[PDB]
């Protein structure tokens, strides 16, 4: 779930 | 994005150093310099040139967030282009590249592929 708000 | 750009690969290991350069050929992007730290990244930074920085997390003397966070504090590179390459997507890790204003993020080992993803990716956020 991180990575894909970031932008990554 | 454009071709000519001046990348700069940072990683104490050679053969990925090696496999970085290979796959920038593959995607089309030939200016390529390496370093095998973040001192020896910075000393040939400030050369001056450089559109894109792929660093590796860890190394000696001065590992990739550190030199990620010189970059960002340096009123010159401030805003360079540097993806933070990584052995493991652990979340502490996608956050501290975050923090530190890491423009994007992969693990290794990657693909041709998965290199076109990330710079695309970075080269449309900054207009590139
Ligand atoms: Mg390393």
């Amino acid at each position: 779930d991180l990575l894909d708000s970031l932008g990554f | 994005a454009d071709k000519e750009l001046k990348f700069l690969v940072v990683d104490d290991f050679s053969t990925m150093r090696r496999i970085v350069r290979n796959l920038l050929k593959e995607l089309g992007f030939n200016n390529v310099e390496e370093a095998e730290d973040g001192v020896d990244a910075l000393n040939k930074l400030q050369a001056g040139g450089f559109g894109f920085i792929i660093s590796d997390w860890n190394m000696p003397n001065m590992d990739g967030l550190e030199l990620l966070k010189t970059i960002r504090a340096d009123s010159a590179m401030s805003a360079l282009p540097v993806l933070m390459v990584t052995a493991e997507a652990k979340k502490e890790n996608i956050i501290a590249a975050a923090q530190a204003g890491a423009s994007g993020y992969v693990v290794k080992p990657f693909t041709a592929a998965t290199l076109e993803e990330k710079l695309n990716k970075i080269f449309e956020k900054l207009g590139m």
